[PDB]
């Protein structure tokens, strides 16, 4: 009693937000949004195609030879739900959604009474380097963050487990280099 | 540390269960029916001789990949 | 005459590798090069199951109502070919496999006669700097590339379509910053 | 600048077949299957009265995005 007609409309959207989300750019904004959105309803199709099957396969009495298989599309997904628990989690160390828009391992956050700064960063180097300027902004690696309040003396990159706290040293305004309406801060890690 | 509970739980778990011996008899058993429904006409001499020698080289790496559960639980993210 | 488990099959498998694909880290090179593998093998096997089921509509005659979301998946699909596409032929451009094992918007290469330096980075800034340092190696944003030969005065970020060059204007050693054994190379776009 | 060749034709072509008349009606039609097919008892007066009165909105704001080629097809990736 139960209409297999939902296992190809269900793979065929699941196809269709597989396809669109791989073709989403992730420069903006609204556009990581998005593509996280795509995200979100493609693992919701992929769990409804599979909890469907499983209970097409159970219902013609098929689901002997397959049934470690499934269970292993469920172990997996139980880790995602639960990588998904740590970056809300991650979300609230830092009080911003970037670790939801964003896949990178770390992210350098510092927090002021005006904006929490958070912008992703890929491994624990022993040194960063935060470039403000140019309306001003600071990035890392390419990664831009509006220019809200001040900088702070110590940033801390955050993974899930790990806290790395970085101290600045230096400060590179633009009459040590030349680089114009530029300001470099750099950051050393703490033993 | 929470999910680093659980994770090391499992793979125990499952070190534990691989730890039988029938476990490798199913293993072989499942390995055989794998080319024995293939439409390849030479499988059947691929798994005679690839598997029937390989598999303890499997199943004795995943004995030592099972003796540290930090690290395999850390290549998942799930730990440090 | 198409046997349904087909369908079945591929649809497991497909939920098999999407689930290993999202919950496989991108820290290490084998971490990132197994990833680019395990999402090229799940695009194989939506290719698969969408024109198996394409294939399965037509033969029951039940492709009319669903027709056109069928040609949405082949031509989102097609961009997604197309994109490859770009990016294979990018690494040509920088005789690397970085931009495949990397999903950056742009990246940094500079070329020596002993090795192709290509790292990831998100936007075109008008700065970049590169930190050279602890056996050594380069890193920018995170992103780290083992140390081979010199740094040049003249370093390229390349997107499929522009071609940003920057100029290195100031450089900092380990005597004006205090960050030992760390040495930062800026690099001032040129317009 | 070969990509972004096929993406203009592509895109001005969807202008073009969009810009029937009769593309209206088979998009209304569509769209009042949508929610005839619906087990939502309430998505009749839905459709009566969103897509009655906001299809001509989605219709103008589709025609003054293809008018932009460039545009969109740089949101693509496919050029500049």
């Amino acid at each position: 009693s139960l209409p297999f007609g939902w296992l190809i409309v269900g793979v065929a959207l699941l196809a269709v937000f597989q396809s669109a989300s791989k073709i989403i750019t992730l420069k903006k904004r609204w556009q990581l949004a998005l593509s996280k959105g795509v995200h979100f309803v493609c693992n919701l199709l992929l769990l409804f195609v599979t909890v469907y099957s499983h209970l097409l396969l159970v219902a013609a009495g098929l689901e002997a030879p397959f049934l470690y298989l499934y269970a292993l599309v469920y172990f997996l997904q139980s880790i995602n739900f639960v990588r998904i628990i740590m970056r809300l989690w991650l979300c609230w160390k830092c009080r911003s959604k970037n670790p939801l828009l964003y896949d990178a391992n770390y992210f350098l956050c510092w927090h002021t009474n005006c904006y929490d700064y958070c912008i992703p960063y890929n491994s624990v180097t022993s040194s960063i380097v935060i470039t403000s300027g140019d309306e001003h902004d600071y990035q890392i690696g390419g990664y831009t963050e509006k220019w809200e309040s001040g900088v702070k003396d110590c940033v801390v990159l955050h993974s899930y487990f790990t806290s790395d706290y970085y101290q600045l040293y230096s400060t590179q305004l633009s009459t040590d280099t030349g680089v114009e309406h530029v300001t470099f801060f750099i950051y050393n890690k703490i033993v | 540390s929470l999910p680093c509970d659980i994770c090391k739980d499992v793979v125990t778990a499952a070190g534990d269960m691989l730890k039988d011996n029938a476990t490798e008899e199913e293993i072989l058993v499942y390995l055989e029916k794998t080319c024995d429904w293939l439409p390849k006409p030479n499988m059947s001499a691929s798994c005679k001789e690839i598997v029937d020698s390989y598999l303890p080289v499997i199943l004795d790496i995943i004995k030592g990949e099972m003796s540290r559960p930090g690290e395999v639980c850390s290549a998942l993210n799930l730990c440090e």
